């Protein structure tokens, strides 16, 4: 990909919007055009580029406290929830994801459960 | 007893007194450490010495002490590993719950520790190898 590519992008900006009998590009002249772009390079090999993800209950949950520990060391727990609700994680499943790696030695809680602190 | 000699002016008196016909002995118990060590390359150490306690008259309990269990199939050879049996229940480390226990059972009436420093240490050993000795260190 150099800048022989970079032209021939542009090209097919106007090959979509021209059918609908139209002076403007919206966005699906734009998807469309990348769409027989991404189909003919992967025909040149024997395969097809796929990905595999799983959605993992428990995967953003550790991601979240990583901003506190960077931040400071004794985290509070009644703090640390202040940004795990905001986009919509339920506080049940957090209860239940604290034993999945203070099994694992990752970090150690109190007998109220009310102090967290990354060893 | 107490009459002491060498390798071979010894290691020829016991070969005759195990396969000794009419006489009583005591069950005995044989416990050996480090078993790397003894290994010579005509493997003359391990294999003679199984084969003591597979007599008439013979009461040896060895009690073979080593590292990992794959040893009969890696160092030592065919003869070793074939007269000596697979008797082999290897000892797994100490759990979290474990170590959490035994420093307990040592600070019974030890009032100057709090119950937050204790799971703290207990936990970085139980996750490195779970070893007995780098728990207390």
């Amino acid at each position: 990909t150099s800048a022989r590519t970079l032209l021939a992008i542009l090209r097919l900006s106007t090959a979509l919007a021209r059918l609908r009998m139209v002076d403007v590009v919206e966005k699906e002249d734009v998807n469309e055009a990348i769409r027989l772009m991404e189909m003919s390079k992967d025909s040149l090999l024997g395969d097809k580029g796929q990905t595999a993800r799983t959605q993992r209950p428990a995967d953003v949950i550790f991601a979240t406290v990583r901003e506190l520990v960077s931040g400071g060391r004794s985290v509070r727990f009644s703090e640390a929830e202040q940004r795990c609700v905001s986009r919509g994680f339920t506080p049940a499943q957090f209860q239940a994801a604290l034993d999945e790696y203070e099994e694992l030695n990752v970090w150690q809680v109190n007998a109220s459960r009310t102090r967290i602190t990354f060893v | 007893t107490g009459q002491k000699a060498t390798a071979n002016h010894a290691a020829e008196l016991l070969a005759k007194q195990f396969c000794t016909r009419g006489s009583p002995q005591e069950t005995t118990v044989l416990l050996v450490d480090e078993l790397d060590l003894l290994w010579t390359h005509k493997q003359d150490i391990m294999y003679n010495l199984f084969d003591w306690p597979t007599h008439k008259e013979a009461r040896l309990v060895v009690l073979a002490i080593a590292n990992t269990m794959d040893l009969p199939e890696r160092i030592m050879m065919n003869r070793v590993s074939s007269r000596l049996g697979l008797t082999r229940m290897c000892f797994q480390p100490y759990t979290y719950s474990q170590l959490q226990q035994i420093l307990r059972s040592r600070l019974k009436h030890l009032k100057a520790f709090e119950d937050d420093a204790i799971q703290l240490v207990a936990r970085k050993v139980a996750a490195l190898s779970g070893d007995a000795r780098r728990c207390l260190d």
